[PDB]
């Protein structure tokens, strides 16, 4: 099983939940994000294949062929290795989208940008193609935005590893379904995105204070026979 | 043609992105956390950072000043002229140019054709459909985690107050109960050195979203629906909207702050393929990976050509040193 | 730790009792990024002690008593080793704190 | 041991409606409770029964309608009627929706329907919310009758909140505590203690009441129910909302943290009392800048910010007696 | 016409911009934060500073007076005449000319050319919602970082005390309890040379705002609303107005103080279009950068003329050795 | 190396009472010594007052002056030539400026 390991260091995240006026996110990135992105990626890196005559369509068209090409529907995991914290920020978003209000109906609201210095991304493939290999090893790369175009991203190296099948804690994110038999973080996640579902994760942070603060450092979640290594210390990925 | 840039700038004594204030006497500035290292600790501090609103906001509004400048400038929507860009909504189906033409909202090429500003900062139609993405994005602006290391602590904010007499006719001042404004307000005024990144997506203004390339004499030519020159006019002046972005045309209170504004140092990468984001300014570390980037980009294909004002990155990476901003600015219109 | 017996005189030049209020002394020694700066300041507000002796002397209430001699050295040999900024605030701004208590001098 | 779980939708309401749940517990029984933190479910373990939490709840919910006929369609000026309700349409409706709970929960009945939640039980909520392509009309979200009553149970009981009238407009600032680690029924009683019914402060003299992080340390001056924090860890939520003309709106969700705070003023009072809530009073009510720079040093441990306190303050009319100024040196360590 | 200028001025013994009120005594100036980089990290410096608000309402001085002596001018505000700035507060739907006339404010266009200070220096409309932004923006006056660097910290102020002689009719000085002021209260003066920037942007003077351009023949004309000779006389005015700005005319408290200038050195730009804005004085490489931005901007196709004084520059490229503020402002004025 | 304190006890007697010798102007430009030659022309005016104490101590019952040893002015001279840097200069002259404003218990 081909893994896609990339190291992603951008510094605010923005996608927010399900929620309005005030705007709480996520505390790690949704696998539909990662998802949007690399089907963007795919768009403008091999436009002949993906090409329609409105971007709505194009989009879903991409992230259903990425599903193909997926293992399951149960998509990528993320690793934050920098702590996490909550940066509630004010922004001029303007209400304007509901039934009259004029045009021009401006107002302060709460959208926070999680603050995140390093991010690993474990693509999860079933062994595909070598000629498709570099492609999608390229389009991994290249992903200039996440969330809003407010939140730059960006990579530094993109890999192809194995599992080895290596033995070492959990330090991924798992759907909360196996994970009955295995301190602990589950929420409704929305792994699917919608183009007219809700699966509940599990997530590797802890809100343990040292001395003052909090933040999210990491979990000591229990062991699993299923993992891979990356720069000598092992990182935990679940597969179907 | 696709541009990135990314560096430190000092700027002091501004007061850029508050919250407003409206209903509250004391107008202190935007606040932010930050998690850093401090030998072996990770902690949180207290900076102010402009959002990337205000620069997609200021970048709009040079982009629409240098776009009445060309005698192309008619196709532009009038509610641009006055620093607008609602750009509709869902109740609305009909585009004002600024000679007051109608324009329909049926597909994105001829909106593209017929409006500048639509084209370059996106759009959307509710209504019916045609989402188009805004080619331009900007990061925020944060002081450099260095900075915060060297400062560790200090308020590094400074709480001015500016008070605004209204007298009778003669000379009588009141309070509250005459009628008249007598009220003294505080603004924080912010310094220090902060970090901006920027990413340029400009060759794909004047081509439709969902049809990049035409496609049709099986040459995949880009499906430019909008005359190449203006197109280039319009490059050109996206370009030389970011001169009035490294100068000190940021944020609000302009008139009486105007933020003492010097770029300290930048690297740019352009090419007229797709090109990944490099890295922000904020971490120490941003020059090596930069280094690391394009040595990468270069590997697997790229014909990256490389800016550096005030950097190094390197002697064996064919970069091609720059004065000002002014200089990578005519450096990049030449193509 | 002889803070108080200097305390107490750097709050004898902002007491109500003793109108001459230099406020200049204290934001200099609660302001100093360096050594020379907070000696001078503090120099600065040792040299107004005729003023406030010969001023409460004519007020009638006891006169104020100047920093012993015995502590005088006491700042400067501990001083000379704190090079950093950082672990020299935590007495600079003390300094300043303490000469905005109550300190009731003389009724 | 019933283990009662706690529906996931939003982990400020979510926190509501499981941090309501031990007070319908203390009134039935159920010893040797505990709350675990499920990072935003909030799940408690319990060994009460199902019918002993029922009996325990409606002597609960039954202290507020007591109240609220004290005051008067009724309204009445208390927490889960007028106190913390900004919108005059929720007056009346919350009152009504908690009596229903007497029809149902006495009757060893079930609730069968579904209720419009206000902003005030969770911030996150609103008016529309973008599905696809704009706003669906109506309210979408919408909370189960228990759940909901069993919120406002716990929001009387628990969360202080603080109301500034100021004329035609009205400030009201919400706190909820939240436990982050763990914690024992003990220990949660005692964060019941803090809360006050009527902080209905209005007056004029009282014009620190706005600025959230200024305004909550005169609540928890006077505070004096137990020291705990010291010893857990516990963080603080807090959401304004403003009626300015009419105008209801959210302006301020900023996420302070409890323990300093507690911590700087609990050393503060350790020397001596009589002049310490002076003290604090007398540079709160004059010097409200001097004020601002004192709660900025406390949240980021700033000599600076401690120096213009008490510059400003004795400008005006602070003492600045001596003791105090002995424990911020201690506290400067 | 669009002109930035940009220099350092030696200033001593100034009390310009003070935070105190006059009640309270110890009267103190202005503090700002500074970063420098002293051959290691970027350290914070405090020190005093002149807010741009100070420079903003000096110039709005320095326009009415300028402007007064134009045959038109009696197209003034009335609070202009007194110097009052505060040009259209919260509660209030109409204004008062300087002849008494009412002014009502319903469109930008009456509002700019029946009032001229209302134009140039933008106006506020709480009650209706009229916008006009200003035309002049200034940034502060700081101490440039050479010389902050070069003094290593010697504070910089001088806090004088002095008193009045307020004594009963009698003749002998009473205490508080008697009606009389014998009280000391201290002024802080500064010193050091600071570095300014002044930015303009009087081509847009007499236009407004929602319509800039009309398109009447096709042809991108500005909607100049007042005559041409009008405008013409404003432009003129404005730019004459900086002539009292580095003659001592730009501070507070100038009956006892009257603060000691002289300007070092500065360059000006202007070409009759859009300019970025130049780098502030503030920074010891700002002649280099200004050197490069200028070069570079005319290798762009930008007509941009440049006037120096008491700096080399480039001394390849086109500048004029201007000796003095008026004559820059002459200069400035014989081109418009 | 011990001899500030040494000759700031004699600079004391220019301002403390029972003395009616208040040269501060001799205080002053020692604490305001911008450069070396200056900050020994103070010196040298505030030693040339010596004899004045000297003899009028003992005209009111009191120790004569603690007059600094010629050692203490060897160390002086010493430290003044090795130093060229205003940097330490300032701090030096502020050591010794400030033993003059001090409590010492001169007349019992």
């Amino acid at each position: 099983m081909d893994i896609l390991l990339v190291c992603l260091r951008f510094p605010f995240f923005s996608v927010a939940k399900r929620s309005y006026q005030v705007r709480t996110s996520f505390l790690l990135p949704p696998p539909s994000a990662l998802k949007g992105a690399l089907a963007k990626g795919l768009i403008l890196l091999k436009p002949e294949k993906y090409a329609s005559s409105s971007l709505d369509e194009a989009a879903l068209k991409a992230i259903k062929e990425i599903e193909s090409k997926l293992v399951d529907i149960k998509a990528v995991s993320v690793a934050p290795l920098s702590p996490l914290i909550r940066n509630a920020f004010l922004l001029k978003r303007l209400r304007n989208l509901e039934s009259g209000s004029n045009a021009e109906k401006s107002d302060a609201m709460r959208r926070e940008y999680t603050f995140t210095r390093e991010l690993l991304v474990a693509y999860i493939f079933k062994n595909l193609t070598q000629e498709e290999k570099n492609l999608y090893l390229k389009a991994a790369m290249l992903i200039d935005v996440i969330g809003d175009t407010e939140s730059l991203a960006t990579p530094v190296w993109a890999s192809f590893v194995k599992p080895e099948d290596k033995k070492a804690p959990l330090a991924f994110s798992a759907p909360y379904t196996e994970i009955y038999s295995l301190r602990m973080y589950i929420e409704k996640m929305r792994v699917s995105p919608e183009y007219s579902q809700e699966e509940i994760f599990y997530l590797p942070i802890e809100e343990r204070r040292y001395k003052r603060i909090v933040y999210y450092a990491r979990i000591y979640p229990p062991e699993v026979e299923k993992a891979l290594t990356v720069d000598g210390e092992v990182l935990g990925i679940w597969i179907p | 043609m696709y541009v990135r840039i990314s560096g430190r700038i000092r700027l002091n004594a501004h007061s850029l992105n508050a919250q407003g204030g409206g209903g509250t006497n004391y107008i202190e500035i935007t606040k932010t956390k930050v998690t850093v290292r401090t030998e072996n600790g990770w902690t949180v501090v207290e900076v102010p950072a402009i959002t990337g609103n205000m620069l997609k906001h200021w970048h709009f509004v040079g982009f629409v000043d240098y776009f009445k400048t060309t005698p192309y400038g008619v196709n532009l929507t009038e509610r641009a002229l006055r620093y607008n860009g609602t750009r509709f909504g869902q109740g609305e189906t009909t585009a004002t140019k600024a000679n007051g033409a109608t324009v329909q909202l049926n597909d994105e090429a001829t909106i593209i054709k017929e409006l500048a500003d639509a084209d370059v900062h996106g759009f959307l139609a509710p209504k019916t459909g045609r989402r188009r993405v805004s080619l331009v994005k900007a990061s925020f602006i944060l002081p450099t985690e260095d900075f915060i290391k060297e400062v560790e602590g200090e308020r590094l904010i400074t709480a001015i107050k500016h008070n605004r007499v209204d007298v009778d006719e003669k000379g009588a001042i009141g309070s509250s109960k005459e009628g008249t404004a007598q009220m003294l307000f505080s603004r924080e005024y912010a310094t220090g050195l902060y970090g901006f990144s920027i990413v340029l997506d400009l060759g794909l203004v004047g081509i439709p979203q969902g049809l990049p390339v035409k496609f049709e004499e099986n040459q995949p030519r880009p499906n430019i629906v909008i005359d190449p020159n203006e197109r280039k006019a319009r490059i050109e002046s996206a370009l030389k909207a970011l001169i009035p972005m490294l100068s000190g045309y940021i944020g609000a209170n302009l008139a009486r702050s105007f933020p003492v504004f010097k770029v300290e140092e930048l690297v740019a990468i352009a090419s007229e393929g797709p090109i990944p984001a490099l890295v922000h300014g904020f971490y120490e570390d941003y020059i090596e990976a930069n280094r690391s980037i394009i040595k990468n980009a270069r590997a697997l294909g790229f014909n990256i050509e490389v800016f550096t004002y005030n950097v190094d990155l390197g002697e064996d990476i064919e970069a091609t040193k720059v004065s000002s901003v002014e200089e990578l600015v005519a450096n990049l219109v030449k193509m | 730790g002889w803070i108080r017996n200097i305390g107490r005189y750097l709050s004898y030049l902002v007491d109500d009792t003793f109108e001459e209020y230099a406020y200049d002394v204290v934001d200099g020694i609660a302001k100093a990024r360096t050594q020379e700066e907070l000696l001078e300041g503090v120099y600065k507000a040792l040299r107004l002690a005729p003023k406030l002796k010969k001023k409460a002397e004519s007020k009638g209430c006891p006169p104020p008593r100047i920093p012993s001699p015995e502590d005088i050295e006491a700042l400067e040999e501990k001083v000379e080793q704190l090079s950093n900024p950082k672990d020299l605030r935590k007495l600079a701004v003390s300094l300043a704190l303490w000469a905005f208590a109550s300190w009731n001098n003389c009724p | 041991f019933n283990e009662f779980k706690t529906p996931q939708i939003d982990p400020i309401f979510d926190l509501y409606v499981a941090y309501g749940y031990v007070v319908s517990l203390i009134r039935g029984g159920a010893k040797e409770a505990t709350l675990i933190p499920h990072g935003a479910s909030y799940l408690i373990q319990t060994d009460v029964s199902n019918e002993e939490f029922r009996h325990g709840l409606v002597d609960a919910l039954s202290s507020m309608l007591s109240l609220h006929i004290a005051l008067a369609k009724l309204v009445s000026d208390a927490d889960f009627s007028a106190g913390a309700n900004i919108n005059n349409v929720y007056w009346d409706s919350v009152p009504r929706n908690l009596e229903k709970l007497m029809k149902d929960l006495e009757k060893k009945r079930s609730v069968k329907g579904t209720a419009t939640i206000p902003i005030t039980l969770m911030p996150s909520a609103g008016k529309y919310m973008l599905k696809h392509f704009g706003v669906q009309g109506g309210n979408p979200i919408k909370v189960d009758l228990l759940n909901y009553a069993l919120a406002w149970v716990g929001f009387h009981y628990y969360t202080p909140y603080i109301k500034y009238a100021k004329g035609d407009t009205t400030w009201i600032h919400i706190y909820q505590i939240a436990p982050v680690e763990e914690v024992d029924m003990i220990s949660i009683l005692s964060l019941k203690d803090l809360k006050m019914h009527l902080p209905h402060y209005y007056e004029s003299n009282l014009d620190f009441l706005i600025n959230r992080r200024l305004a909550l340390l005169y609540h928890l001056l006077h505070s004096e129910a137990l020291e705990l924090f010291t010893e857990k860890e516990f963080v603080i939520h807090s959401y304004t909302l403003e009626r300015s003309g009419n105008n209801q709106a959210i302006r301020s969700f900023e996420e302070e943290e409890i323990g300093k705070l507690m911590d700087f003023l609990w050393k503060l009072k350790r020397r001596d009392f009589y002049h310490a809530i002076k003290f604090i009073d007398d540079l709160l009510k004059k010097a409200t800048e001097g004020a601002l720079a004192l709660i900025d040093a406390i949240m980021n441990e700033r000599l600076e910010g401690f120096y213009t306190a008490l510059k400003l303050g004795k400008k005006a009319g602070v003492v600045s007696s001596r003791e105090i100024v002995a424990a911020l040196e201690d506290i400067i360590c």
